[PDB]
RNA sequence: UAAGCCCAAUUAGUGAUUGCCCAUUAUUCCUUUGGUAAGGGCGGAAACAAAGGAGAAAGUGUAGCCCUUCCGAUGUAGAUGUGGCCUGGAGGUUAGGACGAAGCUUAUGGCGUGAGCCUAAGAUGGACCGGCCUCUAGUGCAGAUCUUGGUUGGCGUA
RNA sequence: UGCAAGGCCGGAAAGAAAAGAAUUAGAGGCACCAAGUGGGCCUUCUUCGGUAAGCGGAGCAGGCGAUGCGGAAUGAACCGC
RNA sequence: UGAAAUGAGCGGAGUAUUUGAGCUGCGCACGGCGGCCGCACGCACUGGUUUCUUCUCCGUGAUGCUCCAUGUUGGCGAUGGAAAUGGGGUGCCCCCACCCGUCUUGAAACACGGACCAAGGAGUCAAACAGACGCGCAAGGGAGGAGAUAUGCCAGUACUUCUCUCGUACUGAAAGGGAGAUGCAAAAUGCAUCUGUGGUGUGCACACGUCAAAUCCGUUUGAUUUGCCCAACACC
């Protein structure tokens, strides 16, 4: 199946924003973190600091969570799960949830070829 | 950058949705919604702003109140038209000191069982809103009403007791508690009961 | 439930709403009701007046059964006669009885309109109730 | 130590924040209370009066209207 | 007693139809032609209802709630079409009956059912041509009787 | 500074109305790389490849009042190893 | 096929439309004679100033001219360090942004109003010219409390309801000539949002007498619009 | 400065446009000259007498 | 023969009134988000199968019903909101797992402004467990001369 | 039948002309419940004490504090924004 | 890239209308000297003329509620140790760029806590009162304790209420009193009636008209009169 046709995706920023020196300290992860120390060089929004995340960031609604293939992930686990699937086939791909078993998945693999449903990761071919 | 100083001052808190989470009441929002924007009726316009409202601010309304007010309304009205529904976005409670009323038809968003009887009783019948909106779709020949609230008990407490002019009541369980300094002339001073505004 | 309070909400903001310059420490005020006239006077005046003092006569093993006295007022009698019973009723009639201490009542008022002539069994009545209820058809009836 | 005792100089930043609000109208809140006693007494009776009158005036009105 | 208003007023956020994965809120409801979680789609819900389906073989079944017996759940559906090579339109106006704001999402079904339909029978072939070449060690029977 | 505008003196080009003559005309970076990858006409013209790279851009606009062009390099700012270094700039698109 | 709403509103957007046009046209053409109108008044006033003006000269006297009636005003400073009274004069003078621009009329209470927020402002007697040009490139009425760009003629009629204003020449001709809807106009207006003069400014800081440019520069300030607008 | 627009809010603009152009006509522009500076310097003669 | 000081220009006694370079400002375009927001549409329009597609929910809030329009958007202390994120248990409802659950590893990609979610691969593991609605709490760490355990440069040094 | 006060019954009201003859990013009112603050400091004019101070104390107003960005090489507060 | 070409630009028709520039008519305005002059091209007659200068007049709703899909010429790409695009990684370049947390008017500070990692680590529970918001019932609401019997599996659920509580009344230190309206009248407990806002001003909806605007001619959207005025506020 071909996915419907969007606009080019822009996405405004593909760097991740990280927490402010966790380059620095092992055990801290790179999830942001709002800094509220008082001297704090990125929360007063020094030139050359780290941005901070804020809602002019924001995607192009059109776009949104839209996957480079130009489907929308969505989860199933089941062969019954496809069929909700099956109108919607230009919009939604299916994700196989990583649990489901390689047995299971022969069969959903075989029935979404069928289908014509796109899967996310399914077989190659 | 745009001087727009304390532009923050000008915007109001409106309730644009309710709060509840009653499915009826939901499903006369919907209809009223609906019937506020696609007519003219400023009736419909204002029973929906009072649908979406919160319990305190649907004060509750006594059956002789409505009486008292439909008779005021129904002398200099023509023999010939018929009386208005008397509507309320709330509560219509029965009252013990009005024996004897008319029959009234009125709209309510709920009745006490004995208002309901009383009601009946006297001849009139109990309207809900979407009969109203069936048969007063723009709330043609209505009364709208309100209940009272300030007679309420939070309404007596509001304010400081001890400035001048105040009579509110202060916040104590015990009645005989703060009854001295402050509150007679003997003990120190007495609030003063009046100060002119 | 813990998870709807502000204490979930302020984790991360390290000072929980109390500020960097005034913490939040243990008893900056004195605990309880210290200080009512030294550091508090200006609270208890404009909200409890009358706070400080003494007043009156006192009243040594005060019984509060020897002074029950509840009272309900003649445009409220209908709330003690039956339903069928309050229409049977007129002026020069059959009137219904109505004996107030065993509904919880020991005086007549007599505020408002009365609505269903009656007699009223009453250990106590004011006199505007007397006269009212008289004038009313009803008559009143003393108890013990 | 010592400190600084007084200054005025943010209050009326403060004061017209929300503004200096404007005055009462006149025909608001004009109780004649604790004014000349005499006056007053003989105000009171005109007042009297006068209610009964809008009493009269409407029960008059009410006769009228059903009279049509 | 109890409208389709108030029905979906209590089961639009809660319901084992509802199938909210991921941020998208789907329906696997059978009586559902869209998947889609919306008032007008929830083919249990409504009084009328009619949901196009595939029938064995080319065939296209169109199932019907003519509300006349939606106290009886055994007899609340009802199969009318099973008709194999029908028109698109035919079906559209087979469902039109009991639901004409349902019509263009059931044409569009009936043919998505016939794509998907002549798919299969081409897949198929090819699956069963590869499994020829092959030898296949174990092949299980089910029993008969 | 603001990398996606590049600064480019042309010979011979020393008021602002040479480099407006200049404005729209195409410009080119050439370098090499250390391995041969894919090229225009890599299979047309396989005596095309090359270690050699090209980095194309337009004059958008004159810059002072002494020759100096503003260029807009195609997608990507040109890099910084640039600065100082040859650049090529054509005489198409042709007005005359 | 169509059912009989379906009909009922197929009739009713028919004649909606044939309405429409002939509005249209009608409106078309009321401009048109208006613009002719005031194109001839213009050009009658000028040749007769020219007139009074050469007879007076002619016999050693002078040509006093009229008052300018219509001032333009547009901010030159930014939102900084603003002291409490120039702050409420530039709010009721609708210039709360750096290059926002207004019509004002030049009397007695609006002079000294621009008098006392001089630094602020710079200001002086629009041209024909540059009222059409502000209000057929910037111009923005406030329809619905929103800041809408003119594009033709029945949203100026359907904004103002007024007989004497339906068209840009008439909002133009009630601007220039201070005339009796001038605030009614000009009220109706968003202010106008206008860009840096190009080419740059000599001194914001300096009052334009002394080589700055914040005073009332009298008719020069046609050429500082110009390179704004 | 764009056609539609400018010609939508004015319908007249095509008579302006058409009276500006025929006033930059070399050949009228110098008819007019000569004939504005004959004219009002004999009014000028005139008046002075 | 300033690249200094005072004065004055803008390509110069030619023929008119913008030399040039830099902002988180101004104007404008695009996208986001939030309104004291402002308007439309929502009674399926008629027909239409494979060898123009799909959607269209009467709606605070979501992948926001959908479309159009305008305006605002920084912020310490602080307040409030969020079909906002996350963790251990409970009532429900749906699934998954020896064809490999939890845990753990990552130049492992995708999605989200973000909290995080999800997939892939383990040449990891060996038995449980995910989603959604509601309920509940000993529920989120970088620092407290913080507690316990382990490690560590100094150091093959004194 | 004059004065004062409260009403009732009517009439007239450029709804505020003209003379520079206002303007408004001009909905007014009314409440309820709470937080943090209650060490300030700088500048402009006005200043009091002090020889003076990057000193101490006040008035008005803008600021920093809580805020970066552009500029004064550098600087919490200056210029611009 | 024509999946609404709204146009001086597209498609049709006509070779004209009319707007300036000219030089001209009658007054009227306008300037001197006090009606005689002039008049610079002012206003009205949309005057006359046209000597020269313009182009002017019609046309397309959505039976599209929304979104997405349509040109031209090369290069590369023909199913592979692939061509592209995006992401990820490392180095380099030119510009940017003081150490976090904290107290403080002010911290990069020669201010204090700061070797690393794991796990652990701080607004809780209870009671009284208030406000907001949800829910039930309402002049009444509700228990609690405890019994009963389904009940002998089941610390739950179902049932009961004699009472108890706080509200329908609050005043006085207490003894003790205790609140409707209208009408007539003026009795130191006055009579009669009772379907009724105690009165006045300001005040939603609705009902009678009345305007102005816009209208697809059905309507609708602002105001206003009069009546009643709900809630509420202010004087009595
Ligand atoms: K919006
Ligand atoms: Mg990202
Ligand atoms: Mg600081
Ligand atoms: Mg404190
Ligand atoms: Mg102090
Ligand atoms: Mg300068
Ligand atoms: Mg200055
Ligand atoms: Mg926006
Ligand atoms: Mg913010
Ligand atoms: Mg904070
Ligand atoms: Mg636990
Ligand atoms: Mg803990
Ligand atoms: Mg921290
Ligand atoms: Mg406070
Ligand atoms: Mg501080
Ligand atoms: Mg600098
Ligand atoms: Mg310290
Ligand atoms: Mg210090
Ligand atoms: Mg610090
Ligand atoms: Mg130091
Ligand atoms: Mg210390
Ligand atoms: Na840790």
């Amino acid at each position: 199946v071909k996915p419907t046709v969007s606009k080019a995706i822009v996405k405004k920023r593909t760097k991740r924003f990280t927490r402010h020196r966790y380059e620095l300290f092992p055990q801290l992860s790179s999830s942001w973190r709002k800094p509220r120390g008082e001297d704090s060089p990125v929360r007063r929004r020094y030139k050359g600091q780290k941005a901070m995340p804020n809602k002019g960031y924001g995607s192009d609604r059109a776009t949104k969570y839209i996957t480079p293939s130009g489907f929308r992930n969505f989860p199933i686990n089941n062969v019954e799960d496809l069929y909700m699937l099956v109108m919607q086939n230009r919009k939604y791909a299916g994700v196989i949830s990583h649990t489901v078993g390689a047995r299971k998945r022969k069969a959903i693999v075989r029935k979404a070829m069928e289908l014509d449903v796109r899967l996310a990761n399914g077989n190659a071919k | 950058g745009v001087d727009l100083t304390g532009i923050s001052k000008k915007s109001r808190v409106i309730r644009h949705h309710t709060y509840s989470t009653n499915p009826y009441i939901k499903l006369l929002i919907k209809l009223y919604k609906f019937l506020a924007k696609r007519t003219s009726s400023g009736f419909n316009k204002v029973v929906y702003q009072r649908l979406i409202k919160s319990r305190s601010n649907r004060a509750p309304i006594s059956l002789s109140r409505i009486a008292v007010v439909m008779k005021r309304k129904a002398v200099f009205t023509a023999k010939s038209k018929a009386a208005p529904i008397a509507v309320v976005v709330g509560d219509v409670l029965d009252d013990v000191r009005m024996a004897r009323i008319p029959a009234m038809r009125v709209c309510a968003l709920r009745f006490s069982k004995s208002a309901r009887q009383s009601i009946v009783a006297a001849g009139g019948e109990c309207l809900t809103f979407d009969q109203l909106a069936m048969i007063a779709p723009t709330g043609k020949n209505t009364y709208l009403l309100r209940g009272r609230k300030s007679g309420r008990e939070s309404v007596r407490h509001f304010g400081a007791s001890g400035v001048p002019g105040s009579h509110s009541k202060p916040y104590a369980t015990n009645r005989g508690k703060e009854t001295k300094r402050g509150r007679r002339t003997g003990r120190s001073y007495k609030r003063k009961a009046f100060r002119h505004v | 439930p813990t998870r709807f309070k502000k204490c979930r909400h302020q984790r991360g903001s390290t000072f929980c709403g109390y500020g960097r310059v005034g913490k939040h420490r243990k008893h900056e005020s004195g605990r309880g009701n210290a200080g009512g006239m030294h550091h508090h006077r200006i609270n208890f005046d404009k909200y409890h007046p009358g706070y400080f003092g003494k007043l009156g006569m006192d009243h040594y093993h005060r019984k509060k059964n020897p002074m029950w006295k509840p009272t309900i007022n003649l445009n409220n009698l209908s709330r003690l006669i039956a339903a069928e019973e309050a229409a049977k009723a007129a002026k020069g009639g059959t009137l219904p009885v109505v004996d107030l201490q065993s509904s919880g009542y020991a005086k007549l008022l007599g505020n408002g309109h009365i609505q269903v002539p009656c007699i009223v069994k009453a250990r106590y009545v004011s006199k505007l109730a007397d006269k009212k209820i008289r004038k009313a058809g009803g008559a009143v009836v003393l108890q013990a | 130590a010592k400190s600084k005792n007084h200054t005025n100089h943010n209050q009326s930043s403060k004061n017209h924040r929300n503004g200096i609000k404007g005055p009462v109208p006149l025909h608001l809140h004009n109780s004649k209370r604790g004014s000349w006693l005499p006056a007053l007494v003989n105000a009171r009776r005109v007042r009297k009066h006068n209610q009964k009158a809008a009493l009269k005036k409407r029960r008059e009105r009410i006769a009228a209207f059903a009279a049509k | 007693s109890h409208s389709v208003d108030l029905q979906w007023v209590l089961v639009r956020q809660n319901s084992r139809f509802l199938q909210k994965r991921g941020g998208i809120r789907m329906s696997n409801d059978p009586f559902n032609n869209n998947g889609n979680w919306t008032k007008r789609h929830c083919g249990f819900l409504n009084e009328k209802a009619a949901v196009v389906k595939p029938a064995k073989g080319g065939a296209i079944c169109v199932t019907v709630k003519d509300g006349s017996s939606n106290n009886k759940p055994r007899q609340t559906y009802k199969k009318t079409v099973h008709a194999a090579g029908v028109r698109a339109s035919d079906v559209s106006r087979a469902v039109a009956a009991v639901r004409p704001d349902l019509a263009d999402v059931s044409f569009r079904r009936a043919r998505r059912m016939a794509c998907i339909a002549s798919r299969t029978a081409k897949v198929a072939a090819a699956r069963k041509a590869r499994s020829e070449k092959i030898k296949f060690s174990r092949k299980s029977a089910r029993a008969k009787r | 500074q603001t990398k996606q505008t590049a600064l480019v003196r042309v010979e011979n080009v020393n008021t602002r109305e040479d480099a407006t003559w200049y404005v729209g005309k195409r410009v080119c970076y050439v370098y090499h790389g250390k391995k041969v990858k894919r090229c225009v006409r890599w299979s047309k013209a396989p005596a095309r490849r090359s270690t050699t790279r090209a980095l194309w851009g337009r004059v958008t606009r004159p810059h002072g009042n002494a020759g100096m062009m503003r260029v807009k390099f195609n997608g990507a700012s040109v890099p910084a190893s640039a600065i100082g270094r040859r650049i090529r700039v054509y005489l198409y698109p042709s007005q005359i | 096929k169509r059912a009989a709403f379906k009909q009922q509103q197929t009739e009713s957007f028919k004649k909606a439309v044939v309405a429409r046009k002939a509005a249209k046209a009608a409106l078309k053409k009321t401009a048109y004679l208006r613009a002719r109108k005031y194109s001839r008044e213009y050009r009658g006033a000028e040749k007769k100033l020219v007139t009074l003006r050469r007879q007076a000269a002619s016999h050693g006297n002078y040509y006093l001219e009229a008052k300018p009636k219509v001032a333009v005003v547009t901010r030159i400073r930014g939102i900084a360090k603003v002291n409490p009274k120039q702050r409420k004069i530039l709010q009721l003078l609708r210039l709360r942004q750096i290059f926002n621009t207004v019509f004002v009329k030049m009397n007695k209470p609006m002079e000294n109003m621009l008098r006392a927020v001089e630094p602020y402002i710079a200001y002086g007697y629009p041209s024909l010219a540059t009222v059409r040009a502000m209000v057929y490139k910037r111009g923005y009425l406030k329809i619905n409390g929103q800041r809408v760009k003119i594009t033709d003629n029945q949203m100026i009629k359907d904004k103002y309801n007024n007989v004497d204003i339906v068209c840009a020449e008439d909002m133009v001709n009630q601007i220039y000539t201070c005339g009796k809807h001038f605030r009614t106009v000009t009220h109706g207006m968003w202010p106008f949002k206008l860009a840096p003069p190009a080419g740059g400014m000599r001194q914001k800081r300096r009052h334009f007498v002394e080589g700055g440019d914040y005073g009332n520069r009298d008719t020069l300030i046609n050429r500082f619009l110009a390179r704004m607008i | 400065k764009n056609r539609r627009l400018r010609l939508r809010l004015n319908p007249y603009v095509k008579r302006e446009t058409a009276a500006a152009k025929g006033m930059r006509n070399v050949a009228n522009r110098d008819a007019r000259r000569k004939a504005k500076l004959a004219r009002v310097t004999k009014a000028k003669k005139a008046a002075t007498k």
